[PDB]
């Protein structure tokens, strides 16, 4: 349920394809395969223990009288101290592109950012991203572009001037979760 | 070996991937890249590539990340803690910074403790202990991610690392002049016993 | 007459169709009777404009005490029982420490003593507008006649 | 925060309008005429 | 990549580079700031209701400054300065609290103007400033219907205006006092560069390493960080045991 | 002889708070559960209301043809028995016409500011009016055409109806006081109305020691908000403005705030030139 | 104009006018120089005037460098927590406490209003920040006015000199004057924060002051009390009143208990009472009765 | 010159002190709320005064 | 001791920054104020550096400073080391120009913003240009200084020429009567258009 709703939500409600292939595997229908289970699972911490621990409360056997509230206890108790699951209980972030200064130095919080090749289809096969100077540069005011310059014709423009930044605005985080949910919108709501 | 289990980690990651294009066997084109299987291993490799040797740690930002990046794979908060880490041990604390920035800008509800103590052992390691200071403060102020008692580990070796070193500028005409730094550490301790944070759970040394 | 500006007239259907959208923005409004979908009195946009202006302006006393803890560093306990009920209270007190003569000797104690001592007094302060807020049962803690 | 203040020995923050030790006391001690006039 | 030829694409690209960097723009105004008439300025527009106890404050518009009494008994606590603003040109007396003004630097105690670079001079040990006129009073830019019947001696002229003329080189002497000088600002060390030519000079700020060394070495006391968290004891705390009691 | 430290400048007294800076894309995106303040939202340059508002437009629709007018206005009795000519289809598409006309008009009311989901029940129905058309109308494929044909005219009407009564209602911001004019109104209308918003018989005592206790502190700083609630304040405030006003001022005014309070020295009252 | 008033008015204005000389707030929520959050004052003594006075240029300079750097921190902090935060769950519960809101019964808040109204204090930490930034980098030694407080941060207040004179032979031949004398000057330090870093570094001006030159301390700062309506309970009048028998001399030790009372927090179910019929003798609800009671069934 | 002399520039200030002076904006000033005798006490004696 | 710092000393290296072991002892070295305390004893007051108004009676703070160069005269193209008598009036006009187009600006909305975009910028500096072109300029701003002499609007025309300090007939002509507005980048802009109209190599003696 915690999955899907990561997955749901990494949307903005349709689901995405996060809650496909979680990382639990399925139990065996063996209690040993439960015990197997629950230590390959949960194995930073003591399950029995824990279990042994959440049984009372306030005096009361919660184990022989509120079943369902007992499980509900134990497995919030498992959850919190395991560091495991707290690791694989994540929420899908959004992708943090690199960025690179301006040849035309406008400003310091404008930057050319690194752009991954699912977010543009085509062009070359680019090398690594370092080699050509970008870094993980972001502030309270950046503000990532794409530079291109206006194309010089024969005219009075020769070299005076320096080959003005014509911009275009990009995004400054790559959200991978609702591209993949929009392009298979697009190969589903079109079909 | 480092590069061994360096090694060892890059073909389990390859194993894993396998596995995982083979277990998913719409979204066609875009599995097993779109799971939570393949952020969960590839934070694994992050994880164990902290441990190896210097280069494997500078890999990590660098190919580890654009790699993860032009498979599509979509991150969570610990693969940005991870990174965040291994440019603390690279001592690169403007990236860790900006990292830390773009999480404060976009996803800030997610932020968890671990950032913090990858910018205080960067900035430990940087010997920007002002930058410590101001990490430790903010901390204090914000109260939520909870303070580990590795926050306090982290920032009293900082406090202890910047009280030994020694100056240049006075080259040292009467005494030793950073032992007044030693001078926070009974005002930091309280803060602890604000913050919930048990000093019996620090080192011996 | 260039200079000026046609006062556009609003109709009630777009109020509604904008409240609408404000109920469905913010649900907890409408959960805790903050505001209403209805239209019915010729002063109701107004009173939930009232209600929506209350809302995000009056800060609870438990939660005023947690921000100032929070960033202001204000020490003291805070109390969440409705019978706790939180004053923002000022304290003044003297420090007075000799480096002169009685910085240390054998009468150093006695001074220190005597200077403690002097200085016992502790002045504690409330303006009573600060008193007059809502307790954990929602009646007002200092009323006019309190 | 740092003992000795960055604004002490950082070439960044340096204040730009602050004057030398020496120039202000010279002109207080300096001695002008007072009779620039003809008849008062 | 900015027009070094054009003066004014090189002052805005300036003004843009200082701008990003975070050195200019909208900062809460102090009284020493310089707020004059003709000032563009960003007011917290005051919003008036006979419901409201003391005032209530709103967002920051553009205004210009009409007055500015900068007297401390023309102007009581709490100060006001008269601005008229944008929108309406509504005019209106705002407290200095909600007044932001535009600096270009962060240390001014004047940040509204900006630096002005002086004229050079190679040889810059001769410079004749009139000791009478200093800034030339008795010089007259505009020309009068009287100076036709003025005396058209020159010599006489001439004379008086190369008298009382001095360079300044024996305007200033550099005294023994000046050599004993103390520093304006407080010191880290105390340094011996210049302690041949001083003699007898005593400092008025003591230097950092000396605050260090004093600080460092004697200790706090625990009860000075008065921390509290959980109220007082009502029953216990005035009746606990007798040699330690209250 | 240098530093060997960090060399920083010092850090900007610049107040981020109150310094608006340029839109970017992604607070375009986040803009639906933006928290602002009304200075934020009615700004002098780069409003960010107009931006939200301009987010509910569904772009790339125009206005149909004169032809396609002619076609639309026309459906009911002439192009009705050329389709089919028994009475049970007639009746079905008379229906089926009435039906998709009357749950268009509630499309285009109801979810004015949800642009995908009123696209997503726009598609639904038109699907759904497309399948019932195709069981029972055949006439050579003319019923399509005109389904295709509202369904860029009730694109068209949504999008009209957001800009007329929406985008050109909150334009210009200087008219509106960059936002505190607007809660000035909101202010001299509470100054007009105590007895039917703040009394015994009106509200609570716990609304009413609220009120005071919001309005007894040392300075009374108006919360920051968020857009579609901006939005309500706007327009009940422009509504409001109405009343407070002289008779002289009602409709044609400069400001919102334009005859409200009883003496303001303006600035443009000496210079007539 | 002119003044011409009545004398009991006159009479009533000047006894309050000296009654009400320290009733005074100083850590208020507001704009600069008048309002903060912690008051210091710094009261320097020495023999001669001059020597307090050049002290207070000495200790002014240092708590504005000092001042300046702390606050920094503080800002750089705060420009942190407005870019972007989670709200703290202890936070979010302590705005969710009280039973019945302003508007009737429980107001519920969410994570964003919350976090609306940490956002509202954090606004007022930067316009206060800059408020003592900006006064920190004014006094120029070109000019220099550290007795206003628009003007510098900290800025020097001046105090009347303790001043006694002795009347002595200096023999029944003549009568000597000679006078004790010692010069004040106090330095106001308003910071929109508590911090210990600043108070530590406050304190330890005594140990590089001027010869023969003391000075103490004032601090005035802010402190959350909890008025506990169960420990001090709001009850009727007794049935039986007080007289002033209760209140003679000596009444102080022998009649009156100290404040608060002690109730009894613990009671003994009789024969046939049960859970309904305990909380009404207890005169509190039954599930706030099984609340306190969890233990047993 | 100035504008006043010592004694004339703090009968100006009490003027202009007086002349924003609001009773519920004197909170918790203290003594600095007081509204300068003169002209206060004045205010109070119109029943008598009666121009 | 550790590989890692040393992999990491060698990475920075190659990087081409600080290395971290030489940030093991803290130097404070020689601030500002203490160099120009130094070179003001060793100088005499250091005559030559002060300016003129230093001079006089009653100096301001800024004259109480020694002479700098600041970003003033960045933009001027004719300012040399030694101005031929009549350039740093021009200079100073040039410069209190464009404080006035700062004013205006400031007044108008448009000044610059930190995360500014260039085709913003460029919008933003039309509109000015069209703001500024239209405002008179204010002569009651100009400010004389330190050494240099009041010279009208005429005297720099009849000098420097008519296209030097421009009337608005002059920026209508050259973009498509003796009044002086506010410059403008664009036409300055047009003006300069029409006046430009093997690793490891060894040497010989150990081969």
């Amino acid at each position: 349920q915690t999955l899907q709703n990561n997955a749901v939500e990494a949307v903005g409600a349709g689901s995405a394809p996060w809650s496909i292939l979680g990382p639990l595997t399925a139990i065996g229908p063996t209690a040993e395969d439960t015990m197997v289970w629950l230590q390959q699972h949960y194995g930073d911490v003591d399950v029995m223990s824990i279990m042994r621990w959440a049984r009372f409360r306030k005096g009361k056997d919660l184990m022989a009288k509120d079943r369902p509230q007992y499980l509900a206890r134990a497995a919030a108790w498992i959850e919190l101290l395991s560091k495991r699951n707290r690791e694989m209980e994540e929420v899908p972030l959004t992708y943090m592109r690199k960025s690179k200064p301006l040849v035309l130095d406008t400003n310091s919080n404008v930057r050319v950012a690194w752009q991954t090749p699912l977010m543009r289809s085509g062009g070359p096969p680019r090398l690594l991203a370092r080699e050509e100077g970008y870094v993980f540069h972001h502030s309270n005011s950046s503000r990532f572009v794409e530079e291109t310059y206006r194309h010089p014709g024969e005219s009075l423009q020769s070299r005076y001037l320096a080959l003005q930044p014509l911009h275009t605005e990009v995004s400054a985080k790559e959200d991978f979760q609702r591209l993949y949910y929009q392009a298979q919108k697009h190969h589903k709501q079109q079909e | 070996n480092g590069e061994e289990r360096a090694q060892e980690a890059y073909r389990w990651f390859d194993l894993a991937l396998t596995s995982l294009a083979v277990d998913c066997g719409h979204f066609v084109p875009y599995l097993p890249q779109g799971t939570a299987a393949a952020s969960h291993i590839t934070n694994a490799l992050m994880r164990t590539l902290l441990t190896c040797g210097y280069t494997h740690v500078a890999a990590i930002p660098d190919s580890v990340y654009d790699r993860m990046g032009s498979m599509g794979i979509s991150p969570t908060i610990s693969t940005y803690e991870l990174v965040m880490l291994a440019l603390s041990l690279q001592g690169n604390m403007v990236e860790a910074e900006s990292i830390l920035s773009f999480l404060r800008s976009h996803h800030s509800e997610h932020i968890t403790v671990e950032s913090f103590n990858a910018l205080l052992l960067g900035h430990r390691e940087a010997r920007q202990f002002d930058c410590c200071d101001a990490i430790w403060q903010e901390l204090v102020d914000r109260r939520w991610p909870r303070a580990s008692p590795l926050t306090a580990e982290l920032y009293l070796r900082s406090i202890m690392d910047h009280a030994n070193t020694p100056t240049s500028e006075p080259l040292q005409s009467f005494a030793n002049i950073n032992v007044v730094e030693k001078k926070k550490v009974p005002l930091v301790l309280a803060q602890m016993d604000e913050l919930g944070v048990p000093r019996t759970h620090l080192s011996r040394v | 007459n260039m200079n000026v500006v046609q006062r556009p007239c609003i109709e009630d259907g777009l109020l509604s169709l904008v409240l609408e959208a404000v109920t469905k923005r913010h649900p907890n409004w409408v959960k805790a009777g903050v505001i209403q979908t209805t239209l019915k009195d010729p002063f109701d946009a107004l009173r939930w404009m009232m209600h929506i202006f209350i809302r995000l302006s009056y800060v609870p006393h438990a939660g005023a005490a947690t921000i100032a803890r929070l960033s202001r560093r204000r020490i003291g306990p805070i109390g969440l029982e409705p019978h706790q009920f939180n004053v923002p209270a000022e304290l003044g007190f003297v420090e007075q420490y000799d480096n002169l003569q009685y910085k240390r000797y054998d009468w150093q104690g006695w001074y220190q003593r005597m200077l403690d001592v002097h200085n016992r007094n502790v002045s504690l302060r409330c303006r009573i507008c600060d008193l007059q807020r809502l307790d954990g049962n929602g009646v007002q803690f200092v009323d006019m006649q309190t | 925060s740092a003992n000795i203040p960055r604004s002490v020995w950082d070439p960044a923050q340096h204040n730009p309008n602050w004057s030398d030790s020496y120039g202000h006391d010279i002109t207080n001690r300096r001695a002008w005429p007072a009779r620039k006039w003809t008849v008062g | 990549a900015y027009n070094r030829g054009n003066y004014v694409e090189t002052q805005d690209s300036i003004w843009e580079e200082q701008t990003a960097s975070g050195q200019e723009g909208w900062s809460p105004a102090t009284h020493a700031d310089g707020l004059r008439e003709g000032l563009p300025v960003r007011a917290r527009r005051p919003i008036f209701s006979s419901s409201a106890e003391q005032r209530i404050a709103g967002g920051p518009q553009r205004a210009v400054i009409i007055q500015y009494h900068h007297q401390p008994f023309f102007n009581p606590e709490p100060r006001l300065v008269k601005v008229a603003f944008q929108c309406d040109g509504t005019i209106m007396e705002v407290p200095i609290s909600d007044v932001m003004i535009w600096q270009r630097r962060y240390h001014g105690p004047e940040r509204t103007v900006g630096d002005e670079s002086r004229r050079y001079n190679p040889a810059a040990m001769r410079r004749y400033v009139d000791v009478t006129d200093p800034f030339n009073e008795k010089t007259s830019n505009t020309e009068h219907f009287l100076d036709k019947y003025e005396p058209k001696r020159n010599a006489d002229t001439v004379a008086d205006k190369y008298r009382t003329t001095k360079q300044i080189t024996e305007i200033d002497k550099w005294t023994r006092y000046d050599s004993a000088r103390a520093d304006n600002y407080r010191p880290l060390s105390i340094s011996h560069r210049r302690d041949y030519i001083r003699m007898g000079y005593i400092p008025r700020y003591t230097p950092w390493e000396w605050i260090a060394i004093q600080e460092a070495d004697q200790p706090l006391i625990a009860e000075q960080i008065r921390q509290d968290n959980i109220g007082t004891s009502y029953f216990f705390s005035l009746n606990r045991y007798w040699r330690y009691k209250a | 002889t240098l530093h060997n430290q960090r060399s920083a400048a010092p850090e900007s007294s610049v107040s981020q708070s109150h310094t608006v800076n340029a839109p970017t894309v992604d607070e375009c995106e986040m803009l639906a559960e933006r928290w602002g303040t009304m200075n934020y939202w009615h700004n002098d340059t780069f409003p960010r209301l107009v931006v939200f508002l301009k987010k509910l437009l569904v772009p790339d629709v125009s206005p149909l043809s004169p032809t396609a007018e002619s076609l639309l206005s026309m459906f009911e009795k002439v192009v009705i028995p050329k389709l089919t000519s028994d009475e049970e289809d007639r009746r079905k598409l008379v229906s089926l016409w009435s039906e998709t006309t009357l749950q268009a008009e509630a499309a285009v009311t109801k979810f004015l500011f949800q642009r995908g989901s009123f696209e997503s029940m726009l598609h639904r129905i038109i699907t759904d009016a497309l399948e019932k058309m195709s069981t029972l109308a055949l006439g050579g494929q003319e019923g399509n055409l005109a389904l295709e044909a509202l369904k860029r005219q009730t694109l068209f009407k949504r999008n009209d109806y957001i800009q007329k009564r929406l985008i050109d209602v909150v334009s210009n911001s200087a008219y509106l006081g960059y936002g505190d004019s607007v809660w000035q109104v909101f202010f001299a209308a509470v100054e007009a109305n105590e007895e039917n918003l703040l009394s015994d018989r009106a509200t609570t005592d716990a609304i009413r020691a609220a009120w005071e206790g919001v309005m007894r502190e040392d300075v009374v700083r108006l919360p920051d908000v968020t857009g579609v609630v901006a939005l309500y304040l706007t327009l009940v405030c422009i509504r409001e403005s109405g009343r407070l006003v002289p008779e002289e001022l009602k409709e044609l005014s400069s400001g919102l705030e334009d005859g409200v309070r009883p003496g303001v020295r303006k600035l443009q009252q000496y210079p007539l030139i | 104009f002119p003044f011409q008033w009545k004398t009991e008015d006159w009479y009533e204005y000047e006894v309050a006018k000296v009654r009400n000389r320290r009733f005074v707030f100083e850590n208020t929520e507001e704009d600069g120089i008048r309002g903060s959050e912690v008051t210091y004052k710094i009261v320097l003594e020495g023999f001669w005037d001059h020597h307090v006075m050049k002290l207070a240029e000495d200790v002014c300079m240092f708590l504005k460098d000092v001042g300046r750097q702390i606050v920094e921190e503080k800002l750089v902090a705060v420009r942190r927590l407005l870019q972007g935060g989670a709200v703290d769950p202890e936070l979010l519960a302590a705005f969710n406490c009280a039973r019945a809101g302003p508007f009737g019964g429980l107001d519920e808040y969410d994570k964003e209003e919350v976090a609306n109204f940490l956002r509202s204090d954090l606004r007022r930490l930067e316009e206060q920040c800059l408020s003592v930034i900006n006064r920190c980098n004014v006094p120029v030694p070109g000019a220099t006015n550290i007795y206003d407080p628009h003007t510098s941060w900290p800025h020097v207040e001046k105090l009347e000199p303790w001043v006694r004179m002795a009347e002595f032979w200096t023999s029944e031949m003549s009568t000597a004057h000679y006078e004790f004398r010692k010069f004040f000057r106090v330095i106001i330090c308003k910071l929109p924060f508590q911090s210990t870093e600043f108070e530590k570094r406050m304190y330890d001006i005594r140990h590089w002051l001027h010869r023969q030159t003391s000075c103490e301390f004032h601090t005035i700062y802010r402190r959350n009390v909890i008025h506990d309506s169960a420990v001090f309970p709001t009850e009727h009048d007794p049935a039986t009143p007080t007289t002033h028998e209760h209140h003679r001399m000596f009444s102080f030790a022998l009649d009156w208990q100290s404040a608060p009372v002690n109730r009894l927090s613990t009671d003994t179910v009789h024969e046939g009472e049960s859970w309904d019929a305990v909380a009404q003798r207890l005169g509190c609800s039954v599930g706030e009765l099984k609340d306190a009671n969890a233990e047993r069934e | 010159f100035n504008e006043f002399d010592a004694k004339g520039r703090e009968y100006v200030q009490y003027m202009r002190e007086f002349a924003r002076f609001d009773p519920r904006k004197s909170r918790g000033n203290g003594q600095k709320g007081f509204p300068f005798r003169d002209a206060y006490l004045t205010k109070m004696n119109e029943a008598n005064q009666k121009t | 001791q550790n590989k890692f710092d040393i992999m990491r000393r060698e990475d920075r290296l190659s990087k081409g920054e600080q290395d971290l072991t030489e940030r093991n002892t803290i130097h404070y070295g020689v601030p500002i104020q203490q160099i120009v305390d130094e070179f003001v004893f060793r100088h005499r007051n250091a005559r030559g550096e002060r300016p003129l108004d230093y001079f006089k009676p009653f100096p301001n703070f800024r004259a109480l400073r020694l002479n700098r160069m600041y970003r003033d005269v960045e933009g001027f193209s004719l300012m040399k080391q030694r101005p031929e008598f009549l350039e740093w009036e021009l200079f100073t006009r040039y410069r209190q120009h464009h404080q006035q187009r700062r004013r205006l600006a400031l007044l108008h909305g448009l000044e610059p913003v930190a995360n500014e975009t260039a085709q913003e910028r460029d919008t933003r500096r039309h509109r000015l240009d069209e703001i500024c072109e239209r405002t008179p300029f204010d002569e009651r701003e100009m400010r004389v200084n330190d050494d240099e002499m009041r010279v009208s609007v005429e005297t720099l025309r009849s000098w420097f020429g008519v296209y030097m300090l421009p009337s608005p007939t002059v920026v209508n002509a050259v973009l498509g009567d003796t009044r002086e507005h506010v410059l403008s980048s664009r036409y300055l802009n047009r003006l300069l258009l029409l006046e430009s109209y093997v690793p490891h190599e060894q040497p010989q003696e150990v081969l």
